[PDB]
């Protein structure tokens, strides 16, 4: 019994931001963001350990991008500024509970994704 | 630090997990203390963050906020009375010491604390203590995250902080003496030990800088120069970069690969035969028997992906909990902890139970008491384990067996096996799909034996199944494998 919503990304213009959203219908110790980029595999982004907030961001992202956990709610939201074409994608959302966040091992449920495209 | 410092006699732990400490007052005296039981794990009595994103889930209590006694388990006045009331009853208490770490980065500065103590995580103030940030490896950590990103690299495991939890500079004298001070403070109060929380996490020498500081135990219940347990909580399944006998020198250490391996001989997964456990213990690759702290589940694996995963067994899963309880209980190697837990509405999504974070029975955040039936059972959904018979009288068992050696083992070359504790115990176990008929020598004396599983010696009656041990030591056992409870016990005090 678990539900993902990921809302937020779309189109944007070259070193504009986004903001992406995941609201789970229940609490999870571990969720991550991962995107797949135009033919290539999966890769981790970002992911917070619920349970403190820590986060662990991917080298490609780190000082760009921003994961944080609502204070009430089961919904992290992920900040994306400076971005680039390179990081055009589908960014997927998904729940977990490994304490080792920097391996990216864990998840669980995988929500749907949302297509986020960087122009110029 | 390696000896328990239980009463003599007495064998076992049991972690009454989130128990309030006037319910473990009355359990002290009303059951531990009667059943033998040889002392309490307790939470964590030291206040905490209060965690609302979930509800005040079970793990919040693993985040300090200050050394005050005062916790959702009751105040520092109700610890002393459970103390105090449960030496006098010859059943110790152990405190989960919780030194690694203060609570989580991201908790809200303010006083949403179980005391109502103030902190400032963000600037890594805990002025009830008092730390400042100084008191932290934040300056000592090199990872770019903060947090441990990998655990084959022994500094960032001890010095950055796990998972956020705010990493104590556990170098400093000053914070070595502010974790001693409330150490010592519990152990002057007359608790016998602890189980040192995140071991791992610390560095060997930093932890016995903290245990050289304390006190000798409360002559008013122990023999003078007596030194506390210490139990230190360090999960190494084989393999891997820090091993838990780095921390031999200062006392016990947690032996997880024991219930991982129990958990897997007895769900017959993955081609393992309870026959296999013949040479169970160090011949398994595991730490030396006077250094294991041993148990089938603690609380965190208990729920599915901790160390073992799903091969864990757990009071969800009754009948084959029973047989490894009662197989380590019978065994010699290590020091037994049991289990005492609380029900919780399990969520699994792809085999994982997203509800794991559930805390303790309560009404609107505050713990329910526990409430005995007349059957010996529990309500307020306090699982009660402990109390089952099967669990009671084998922790009875380890009593009565308690120094004898491991002898007579016997096997089918399947799941059907037997041993005896020297003369004064003997166990037999059917975990086949079919039926257990054999005569085997028990290493007992003749005459009639009140099988434990099934009963109970009463004057001079049994309540359940009768064993009847020939003049040469040799018994007949005869074990359905539907049997509620498939395995027999026998001991010296069981005898007629
Ligand atoms: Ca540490
Ligand atoms: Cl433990």
């Amino acid at each position: 019994q678990v539900q993902l919503v990921e809302s937020g990304g779309g189109s944007v213009q070259a070193g504009g931001s986004l903001s992406l959203s995941c609201a789970a219908s229940t609490y999870t110790d571990t969720v991550g963001w991962f995107r797949q980029a135009p033919g290539k595999e999966r890769e981790g982004v970002a992911a917070i350990y619920r349970r403190t907030g820590y986060t662990y961001s991917a080298d490609s992202v780190k000082g760009r991008f921003t994961l944080s956990q609502d204070n009430n709610k089961n919904t992290v939201y992920l900040q994306m500024n400076s971005l680039k074409p390179e990081d055009t994608g589908i960014y997927y959302c998904a729940t977990g509970n490994s304490v080792r966040l920097a391996s990216w091992e864990g998840y669980f449920y995988w929500g749907q994704g949302t297509q986020v495209t960087v122009s110029s | 630090q390696y000896a328990p410092q239980t009463q003599s006699g007495r064998t076992s732990i049991v972690h009454l997990f989130e128990w309030r400490w006037v319910d473990i007052a009355l359990e002290c005296e009303r059951y531990l203390g009667p059943k033998g039981f040889g002392g309490v794990q307790v939470s964590p009595p030291n206040e905490n963050i209060v965690v609302t994103n979930p509800s005040r889930p079970w793990w919040e209590r693993y985040q300090p906020v200050s050394y005050k006694l005062c916790t959702r388990s009751g105040n520092e006045n109700e610890f002393r009375d459970m103390v105090t009331r449960c030496n006098n009853v010859g059943v110790r208490i152990y405190v989960d010491a919780v030194i690694n770490h203060m609570c989580g980065s991201g908790a809200a500065a303010g006083t949403g604390t179980t005391c109502g103590s103030y902190c400032n995580p963000g600037s890594r103030e805990f002025p009830a203590v008092p730390y400042s940030a100084w008191d932290f490896n934040d300056g000592k950590c090199k990872t770019a995250s903060g947090g441990i990103e990998s655990y084959n690299d022994p500094y960032q495991v001890r010095d950055c902080q796990l998972v956020g939890l705010l990493d104590l500079a556990l170098e400093k004298d000053y914070v070595r003496s502010m974790i001693a001070d409330y150490l010592n403070k519990l152990i002057d109060i007359g608790v016998a030990g602890f189980r040192i929380d995140a071991s791992k996490h610390m560095w060997p020498g930093d932890i016995k800088a903290v245990l050289d500081k304390l006190h000798n135990l409360n002559t008013n219940w122990f023999p003078a120069g007596s030194r506390p347990f210490i139990f230190q909580e360090v999960i190494d399944l084989g393999g891997e970069a820090i091993k838990s006998s780095e921390y031999f020198g200062n006392g016990r250490v947690t032996e997880f690969k024991y219930g991982a391996k129990l958990g897997t001989v007895v769900r017959k997964w993955s081609g393992e035969k309870m026959s296999y456990l013949k040479n169970w213990g160090e011949g398994w690759g595991f730490m030396p028997s006077d250094r294991a702290l041993v148990f089938v589940d603690n609380h965190d694996n208990q729920r599915g992906h901790g160390a073992g995963g799903s091969s864990i067994l757990t009071f969800w899963d009754a009948r084959l909990y029973k047989i490894a309880v009662g197989f380590m209980l019978a065994h010699p190697y290590g020091f037994t902890r049991v289990m005492s837990s609380y029900r919780w509405a399990r969520n699994f999504v792809n085999g994982e139970d997203v509800n794991d974070w559930i805390g303790p029975p309560n009404n609107n955040g505050v713990i329910k008491e526990v409430t005995i039936n007349a059957d010996t059972t529990c309500g307020n959904d306090w699982v009660c384990e402990h109390r089952w018979r099967e669990i009671r009288n084998m922790v009875w068992f380890r009593n009565v067996v308690d120094g004898q050696p491991f002898a007579n083992w016997w096997d089918n070359g399947s799941n059907q096996v037997a041993f005896g504790r020297g003369n004064r115990g003997f166990i037999v176990f059917n975990n086949d799909d079919w039926q257990l008929s054999s005569t085997l020598q028990t290493g007992l004396p003749g005459g009639t034996y009140c099988d434990v599983i099934s009963g109970d010696k009463v004057g001079n009656s049994c309540t359940g199944i009768k064993v009847y041990v020939s003049s040469d030591g040799t018994a007949q056992f005869s074990i359905s494998n539907s049997a509620e409870d498939p395995f027999i016990a026998i001991h010296a005090e069981s005898k007629l």
